[PDB]
RNA sequence: UUAAUG
RNA sequence: GGUUCGAAGACGAUCAGAUACCGUCGUAGUUCCGACCAUAAACGAUGCCGACUGGCGAUGCGGCGGCGUUAUUCCCAUGACCCGCCGGGCAGCUUCCGGGAAACCAAAGUCUUUGGGUUCCGGGGGGAGUAUGGUUGCAAAGCUGAAACUUAAAGGAAUUGA
């Protein structure tokens, strides 16, 4: 703490307010933005319909093929 | 400005046995200090001390041994109870053995032992070690 | 030396102090050597007490005889003024002499050969011998070191406040601190005077030295 | 990091002074972190003397002197070795060269 | 540093400065013992016994070692009160 | 590449879209 | 295989007219020859090699890798210490770091918590030590706990025999040099903090050196 | 170049440090002389030897040298530092005495003293350097 | 004065 | 109002190429007054007030004391010097106070022995000070200010080679 008076209570409670939005896990977590991105939506498994199978190339030094699916 | 008179002169006293002084003149008198002053001789870390009187905010000049490891002081003063004492006198004091935490009672100024003996909470003044 | 009439100021040792200069002291001032200093004359010259100093040479003295082994008592210099006199002092005490080139590692390097391990140092001047203070650092050495007052107190640990530029002046204190242990062990009587005359441990100028040759012959 | 403690100047609190065009170049430099040379010169330097005070008309006439304030930044200078770089103990000694010649 | 039954359970107590009032670490390579003879107040020569003095490294490498041995030599009476 | 001139980039780049844009309103 | 002393103090060793290394550490003597700590505490000595570090230097003609080795030694009361030594090849490194560590072995000091009945276990008080960024605290623990602690400084805390100690860490650990070190300078500490036990007067002893001056000239030079 | 080496000049100060009563001036004696007492295996070193001591040797019959211990020039500085002379430069019988000095004797026991001279204070008080 | 690249 | 310098622009050089560095001109500007803009490596990259813990030689202002020189000239008293004392004003040097990752810092110290009081502000690197919303401005732009997506590093100090 910085403020420290004896009633700087609602001072330190709005400062780390404030301050929690600017962590990357609590943001992530506390915004519905993410959780809209996600394509699970808040969930650990998805069904889906397979449509396509894709080669992907894969990245630097390891050179390989990745097997995926369009789901 | 001058805000905490108590912890302006436990910071000096805490330089003057840092640096190794014999004694430390703390420049103002205040009765807070003066009686925390005589709960540090009633354990016996720092010497005989004495103030000097004018008709001002007066002076006080304590004279200094080397078993006063840390004088610090705890700032504003927090509500201690008698529940939350042995949580304070656990993260404030280096030990259960020596180690003493001062805190204004309704009996008076007294150390934690005598405010466990008394059985009377209140707020705190620092700590002495 | 504390309210003692054996071990006061003898009127013998004031005209040789006035004489030599020990009480002249430097232009400047440290300020650790402030306790030691009468009054600053005009010209800029501070004036070192004499009776406080023939304090510091009792109480030096006493750390010397204290010492039961005299032979492992370090007495250092690397300055040509006090080269002969700690040679003669070592000669009359009985301890064993550093004059010029002081190796770095005497005191904590053990396969050099020169590895003494003494109890004792006599350092005739601080910044000309601040390498035997941090030697003493790092091993338990206790230190006499011979002052001015311009000469800082830097892990030194008995000092005797003097005028170590005055190649009269060192060698006279050396004189009287070596007079002063050969009294307090049993040597010498302080009824009769010493036969050894202070001139022996004074350096000399050796343009003062071929005169010398020139006139004795 | 930070190089030097006076920060290749001499302002410590003012913040801002006058600039003043080089000698060399026309950069822009600030006036306590120019290099000044005070050039003192006599009119001819070694053997033009020798001619002067035969050919000169009134006897033992002293020669004028030329008085150039030269203002030079740190590349200029560097490049004409007025200034060298140093070891970073020898940086800190702002002693000046010596005047034996 | 007794016991409850009382007993001395440490293993070595170690030396305090008298000028600081401060222990001395087991490594602490620049202390002192300052050793001060005393003189027969008729003889005027050495009796053999001694006044001890421990200083700590950190008084040395502050300044303050020989006022210190000053002070506790007029304090036990081996410098005169006048000086 | 200079962050100075990426940002005089962007300058021109946010007038060229305030551009755009106000021929849309 | 026969030891010819160096040092005045190794020479009163190997004449056993000291009787412990207690009065070395109470007279803060350097001890400087290894083969002591092998006469006075090598029955119950032990080595335990913590991390090879290999470090190197880059030169003209690739890079010169010397390995660097950290060694925890101590008996199981009191007395460890932290050896490091880095050298072209890790049997030498691992002895020099040993002969250091023989070197600066520093004892512990081991306390009570609350009640004060039987034999030391714990820190006595909350000690600190560091070097660099890294800042090891040791805190008092009640009887029979363990050394609640990262596995090396548990394993130094072992080999000091202090059985139960809490801890914390701050900075860079990974580090495991400058986080022995820390440690190191904690349980080094742990006797530089005043004690207010140790209010009574030190009567200062005789140094061996001027009790033993007469055989200490008498038998060599 | 012609420079010496260290296998060569502290040999050679070893011959002339043990055998300076042999040595001498003439480079053909000389270099016999430490062929004798010198076990040296190769000519060319034994020259190089003998040349380097033929070149202290002048520098003996010149003057002191630094890095030697002769016999001699150890008992001329043994009796150079011996020597005592007739009367002491510290027992005057007019010592000149500051004013402030003079002060200070007074408040110390020896006030009044049998050969001391006080003299007039420096006036005018130009004791330091000008800066710059 | 010119002297860019891997 | 425009002397000089000089964005843009023109010409001559250099270069494989210069729409650059070089040179010759040369508009806006640079100069004054009345209104905007509110941005800088706006830096001491170090918020403000208060207390304490080492010295040394200085400098600036003001006040005080004390051998003596030099001007008013005919002395007291005031200017210029010399040696000191005190308040803070920018600083510097010195060392194991102490701190820090170190460079370094008498503060960046009095911090795991953690609490003198009070504002602003950071939470891996990009995206991005970007989009959008609001507001200010004649405009350029100023203030507030994300997300999607991507990355296992980016960075600070210091050592050794090149
Ligand atoms: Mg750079
Ligand atoms: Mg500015
Ligand atoms: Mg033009
Ligand atoms: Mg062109
Ligand atoms: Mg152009
Ligand atoms: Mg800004
Ligand atoms: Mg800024
Ligand atoms: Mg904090
Ligand atoms: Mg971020
Ligand atoms: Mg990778
Ligand atoms: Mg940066
Ligand atoms: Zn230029």
């Amino acid at each position: 703490g910085k403020c420290r008076g004896l009633r700087t209570a609602r001072k330190l409670r709005s400062h780390r307010r404030d301050q929690k939005w600017h962590d990357k896990q609590y943001k992530k977590a506390h915004l519905g933005t993410a959780l809209k991105a996600n394509p699970f939506g808040g969930a650990s498994h998805a069904k889906g319909i397979v449509l396509e199978k894709v080669g992907v190339e894969a990245k630097q030094p390891n050179s390989a093929i990745r097997k995926c699916v369009r789901v | 400005v001058r805000m905490n008179v108590l912890a302006d002169a436990l910071k000096s006293i805490n330089n003057a046995e840092k640096r190794g002084k014999r004694q430390v003149l703390i420049r103002p008198c205040s009765k807070v200090i003066v009686r925390f002053l005589t709960v540090m001789m009633k354990h016996g870390y720092i010497g005989e001390f004495e103030i000097i009187d004018d008709h001002r905010a007066g002076k006080i000049v304590v004279n200094l041994t080397g078993r006063l490891n840390k004088c610090g002081v705890i700032s504003p003063r927090f509500d201690v109870q008698l529940k939350d004492l042995e949580k304070w006198q656990n993260n404030l004091l280096p030990s259960r053995q020596f180690g003493f935490i001062v805190l204004t009672t309704s009996a008076g100024i007294m150390d934690h032992e005598e405010a466990r003996r008394k059985h009377t909470g209140g707020k705190i003044l620092g700590f002495f070690f | 030396s504390g309210a003692l009439d054996v071990l006061q100021m003898k009127e013998e040792d004031v005209l040789k102090f006035l004489a030599a200069g020990t009480h002249l002291g430097g232009t400047n001032l440290d300020f650790q050597m402030e306790q030691y200093i009468y009054k600053r004359k005009s010209d800029g010259i501070y004036i070192i007490n004499l009776k406080r100093t023939w304090e510091k040479l009792l109480l030096a003295a006493r750390a010397i005889v204290a010492i039961e082994n005299p032979a492992d008592v370090s007495v250092i210099s690397s300055r040509n003024t006090g080269q002969r006199a700690v040679l003669k002092f070592a000669a009359a005490t009985g301890a064993t002499p550093i004059a010029g080139r002081f190796t770095p590692g005497t005191f904590t390097n053990q396969i050099q050969t020169a590895f003494r391990e003494p109890r004792l140092l006599v350092v005739t001047d601080p910044r000309a011998d601040h390498q035997p203070l941090t030697e003493a650092s790092y091993v338990n050495l206790p230190t006499i070191a011979l002052c001015n007052t311009d000469s800082p107190l830097r892990y030194v640990d008995i000092a005797i406040p003097c005028n170590n530029k005055g190649a009269h002046s060192v060698g006279l204190m050396w004189w009287m601190l070596a007079r002063e242990v050969l009294r307090m062990r049993g040597t010498i009587s302080r009824e009769h005077p010493w036969e050894v005359m202070p001139d022996l441990y004074f350096y000399r100028d050796p343009e003062e030295i071929e005169k010398e040759e020139q006139a004795a012959a | 990091t930070k190089k030097r403690r006076n920060n290749g100047r001499a302002k410590k609190g003012r913040g801002h002074v006058q600039p003043i065009r080089c000698t060399n170049c026309a950069r822009c430099v600030p006036k306590d972190k120019a290099i000044k040379k005070f050039v003192i010169r006599n009119i001819v330097e070694a053997a033009a003397v020798r001619d002067i005070s035969e050919a000169s008309v009134f006897d033992a006439y002293v020669l004028p002197k030329l008085y150039v304030k030269l203002h030079y930044c740190v590349s200029c200078a560097i490049h004409s070795k007025v200034v060298r770089n140093r070891s970073r103990e020898a940086r800190k000694d702002r002693t000046p060269p010596p005047r034996f010649r | 540093m007794q016991n409850d039954a009382g007993e001395f359970v440490d293993l070595y107590v170690p030396r305090k400065c008298s000028a600081s009032n401060r222990i001395i670490g087991a490594k602490d390579h620049a202390s002192i013992q300052m050793n001060v003879a005393e003189v027969d107040k008729v003889t005027g020569r050495f009796n053999g016994q001694f006044k001890t003095y421990a200083i700590c490294g950190a008084i040395r490498r502050m300044g303050e070692s020989d006022d210190s041995i000053l002070r506790l030599a007029k304090a036990d009476g081996i410098v005169s009160k006048n000086f | 590449m200079r962050a100075k001139w990426r940002k005089k980039r962007m300058r021109r780049l946010k007038r060229k879209r305030r551009k755009m844009r106000q021929r849309s309103k | 295989k026969e030891w010819l002393p160096v040092t005045k103090l190794g020479r009163l060793v190997k004449d056993m007219k000291i009787k412990s290394l207690e009065e070395i550490y109470l007279f803060s003597l350097p001890i400087k020859e290894s083969e002591i700590i092998d006469f006075f505490l090598g029955a119950s000595l032990k080595d335990e090699v913590l991390k090879i570090m290999p470090v190197q230097k880059q030169t003209r003609a690739g890079q010169r890798t010397r390995f660097k080795a950290f060694v925890a030694i101590g008996d199981y009361n009191g007395h460890v210490g932290l050896g490091v030594k880095c050298s072209k090849e890790v049997a030498t490194a691992i002895r020099g770091a040993i002969i250091l560590a023989k070197l600066s072995i520093v004892p512990v000091r081991r306390g009570y918590w609350g009640n004060k009945i039987g034999k030391p276990h714990t820190v006595p008080c909350k000690v600190t030590g560091r070097c660099g960024s890294v800042l090891v605290r040791l805190i008092p623990a009640p009887r029979g706990t363990g050394i609640v602690s990262a596995p090396v400084p548990k394993k130094l805390l072992m080999m000091a025999g202090i059985d139960d100690c809490y801890t914390s860490a701050r900075g860079c650990t990974a580090t495991l040099g400058n986080f022995a070190k820390a440690t190191f300078d904690a349980i080094s500490k742990t006797y530089s903090y005043l004690t207010p036990d140790l209010w009574k007067e030190t009567v200062f002893t005789k140094s061996p050196y001027q009790e033993f001056t007469d055989h200490l000239v008498k038998t060599h030079t | 170049g012609r420079v010496r080496t260290k296998t060569v000049k502290k040999a050679a100060r070893v011959i002339i440090e043990k055998y300076y009563t042999r040595l001498g001036n003439d480079f053909h004696t000389n270099k016999r002389v430490c062929e004798e007492i010198a076990i040296i295996p190769s000519k060319k070193l034994r020259n190089k030897i003998a040349g380097y001591v033929t070149h202290l040797m002048k520098r003996i019959q010149r003057g002191p040298v630094r890095g030697i211990s002769i016999k001699l020039q150890e008992e001329e500085r043994e009796r150079r530092d011996n020597y005592v002379p007739e009367v002491s430069a510290l027992d005057q019988e007019i010592i000149e005495v500051d004013p402030d000095t003079k002060e200070m004797l007074k408040l110390l026991d020896f006030g009044s003293l049998s050969n001391l001279q006080v003299t007039q204070p420096t006036v005018g008080m130009n004791f330091k350097t000008p800066r710059g």
